[PDB]
């Protein structure tokens, strides 16, 4: 398979795009892809521990690729960064703007207040 | 040579496609962590409302304040409503019945804007005082509506005919297939009837749940017999049954083949004998050759409990059978069958034979004993979860060599008053599984004379005027991640704790992220100095967070004025349900309570009083 620059394997099925250019996941995200689905057999949170960045590109790939495996644990572990934080914890970790004008984050409190937690 | 990143416009969780922020939000569960989210930024709100699977709604969907909400104010996707807490709570929702004219036009207003908010809805729990309540709520779903689980505690109706609450329901909803009656109170004639005379929407039905607020002493053969006859697709029932033999319409040997031989497709059921006060080794008409029969005629089961007073003897073969003829048997629950395993030297039998337990709970085995255990533990490798309860036979070594064998894969335990297990001695007997156990259930019974690693969950029960505190020395001193804890105190008033002595709650302050509670005194009987003893030190509980809360039990069972103020000092409270009623105004729990939230007192058992007008 190849990169953005330039790497192959029988575990390939595993992307169901596959089923021989790569051009849109760079050299550094196809080699975690890759060790991923190795692992992936028949005889994780720790594949897991790495920065914000190549998080986002990881989500990226496996939605690119296909891989509903990669894409759920990835996209899991983003929402568990959103639990038990502050909407501005929330804003802090993911670089956040808020567009909110003060009477619309009113409304939202107002809607929020109709379901138990 | 790298340098280090400045600030930075972009945002790589906005800058993804939508579609994928939606697939994030999908995956956040805790509801106000979605809330917070929602206050995030624009982009977020659009996609927690967009992916939101379930709500329980809170407060009065009569009230403007609900109404008149924006139509931003919709989960497009949401297939779970629970309706069944709205304020106030237990009232008629959406009733046609008078507390003219006017009252319809706002039940069709209020149902189009439910409609409106929560479009998708494929089940709903509803609060049901009559059954008008679901002919106006059911005519907006009808096409999609799946499960539907009807909540009362309060009197049936008394004019209501035979069958009348199920009926707008059987004759509308032409998609359902789950009805769950667990917590509804109506008369066992009323199931037969409409589930008999209505074979159109009862044909379809797959799981059916008929508990019917524990209040019934249990359906009888020819309830359960018409029941099981005209669902020939069930797949899941669970209800109460009488079993007691003195009665000629008790289910026994012919009530359980004729009701597998109806529902062969049955993949869980659950029956169980209502309790009363006194039972102890009085025999069921059900026999261990009816039992082989039975489970031959279930070939597709996967999870049964057959909960009884009244004794089935001798049941080994019963086990074996249930091994041989339900190849994928997982969760098993007994109470007083006797005989469950023998073990002799050579060989393996009775319920050491399910190779493929996961979960098993035995009650009142009689002739229990080590040795049984130590052949379950050979014989079920894979059980995650074991439970004994009355089993006066079982000493504490046997417990430690089955917590020892199954190490790998034994997460929960159940030990409810079992004579020759007192709490400390169990605890030490639970030691090869300290450093694995996720939850604990445990009665407490003290001698006068390595941290517990993995335990989120522990419950308790106690004999009235029993104290906690000793439960620390007992060998629970460590448990750096228990969040929740249930206590529930059974017995009489006959043992007064002498002066300045407390229950011991403020003994718990040391576990460091205790959230939650579940504290039971309904079964505990002046009432005052007793809520004194159970609640003194609440305060102490740093992290307490969620409490549920059931005062003693005269048909209204209110909290005095000091439970109310020793509740009222519990600082970190977001959620406090009381399972009765309180003289004071609610708004001074809120104001006592700087980020209380959620409260509301839920009066569910039966019978619920009733508080209609204004």
């Amino acid at each position: 398979l190849k990169s953005s620059d330039g790497v192959e394997e029988a575990v390939a099925l595993e992307s169901q795009t596959i089923a021989v250019p790569l051009p849109n996941v760079t050299s550094k995200i196809l080699a975690k892809v890759i060790e991923y689905c190795k692992r992936h057999v028949e005889a994780d949170a720790d594949f897991m521990k790495i920065d914000q960045a190549t998080l986002f590109e990881l989500i990226l790939a496996a939605n690119y690729l296909n891989i509903k495996n990669l894409l759920d644990l990835t996209c899991q572990t983003v929402a568990d960064m959103i639990k038990g934080k502050t909407p501005e914890e929330i804003r802090t970790t993911f670089n956040i703007k808020n567009d909110f004008t003060p009477e619309e984050e009113e409304e939202v409190r107002r809607e929020n207040q109709w379901a138990f937690e | 040579e790298e340098v280090e990143e400045g600030r930075s416009s972009s945002s790589a969780i906005l800058d993804l496609p939508e579609p994928l922020l939606l697939h994030i939000l999908s995956f956040l569960t805790d509801v106000r962590s979605r809330h917070r989210a929602a206050l995030a930024c624009g982009r977020m709100r659009a996609a927690e409302r967009a992916t939101r699977s379930e709500l329980s709604l809170r407060g009065d969907p009569r009230s403007p304040g609900f109404l008149f909400l924006s139509h931003a104010f919709r989960f497009p996707a949401l297939e779970h409503l629970d309706l069944s807490l709205v304020s106030p709570w237990g009232h008629p929702l959406l009733s046609s019945v008078p507390p003219p004219e006017a009252i319809s036009e706002q039940n069709a207003f209020i149902a189009a804007r439910l409609a409106g908010c929560f479009p998708a809805v494929t089940s709903l729990a509803v609060y049901c005082r009559d059954p008008t309540t679901l002919a106006n709520l059911t005519p907006h779903w009808q096409a999609s509506l799946r499960r539907v689980k009807l909540v009362r505690w309060h009197q049936r109706p008394p004019t209501l005919p035979d069958g009348a609450d199920l009926e707008p329901l059987l004759e509308t909803c032409a998609a359902l297939r789950e009805l769950d009656l667990s917590e509804f109170y109506c008369w066992t004639e009323d199931v037969v009837r409409a589930l008999t005379t209505h074979p159109s929407a009862t044909a379809a039905l797959t799981h059916l749940d008929l508990g019917l607020a524990a209040a019934t002493d249990g359906f009888k053969s020819s309830e359960l017999g018409p029941i099981a006859a005209s669902c020939p697709n069930l797949r899941k029932l669970v209800a109460p049954c009488l079993f007691n033999p003195r009665f000629s319409d008790c289910v026994g040997d012919d009530a359980l083949l004729s009701l597998a031989t109806s529902c062969p497709r049955l993949t869980v059921l659950r029956l169980s004998e209502p309790f009363e006060a006194n039972i102890q080794r009085e025999e069921a008409a059900i026999t261990v050759a009816g039992l082989v029969a039975f489970f031959a005629a279930l070939p597709a089961l996967e999870d049964f409990t057959m909960d009884l007073q009244h004794n089935v003897l001798e049941a080994a073969p019963a086990m074996e059978a249930l091994a041989r003829r339900c190849p994928r048997i997982k969760f098993l629950t007994l109470g007083s069958f006797q005989g469950l395993c023998k073990a002799s030297w050579l060989h393996l039998d009775g319920v050491a034979v399910c190779g493929g337990l996961e979960s098993l709970y035995m009650k009142n085995c009689q002739d229990l004993t080590d040795a049984s255990l130590a052949a379950i533990g050979r014989g079920c490798r894979r059980l995650a979860k074991f439970g004994i309860h009355g089993c006066d036979l079982v000493t504490s070594a046997g417990i430690r060599r089955l917590a020892f064998t199954l190490r790998p894969t034994l997460k929960e335990v159940t030990v409810l008053h079992c004579r020759l297990l007192h709490t400390a001695e169990c605890l030490t007997a639970l030691s090869p599984i300290r450093d694995r156990i996720e939850s604990l259930e445990i009665n407490c019974v003290w001698n006068t004379t390595g941290s517990w690693e993995m335990l989120r969950s522990l419950s308790l029960w106690f004999s009235a005027g029993q104290l906690l505190s000793p439960l620390i020395s007992a060998g629970l001193d460590s448990c750096p991640v228990l969040e929740e804890i249930s206590i529930k105190v059974e017995g009489d008033c006959r043992t007064r704790p002498a002066p300045r002595t407390i229950f011991g709650l403020s003994d718990l302050a040391g576990f460091p992220v205790l959230a939650k509670m579940k504290l039971d005194l309904s079964e505990a009987v002046d009432l005052s100095l007793w809520e004194r003893f159970y609640l003194h030190g609440i305060e102490s509980l740093q992290t307490l967070y969620e409490l549920d809360y059931w005062p003693p039990q005269v048909h209204h069972r209110s909290l005095t004025l000091p439970a109310v103020g020793l509740i009222q000092r519990c600082v970190g409270l977001r959620k406090l349900f009381i399972h009765g009623t309180t003289h004071e105004h609610f708004m001074t729990f809120f104001l006592s309570i700087p980020n209380l939230r959620d409260m509301q007192l839920r009066e569910d058992y039966y019978p619920a009083p009733e508080n209609d007008l204004m």
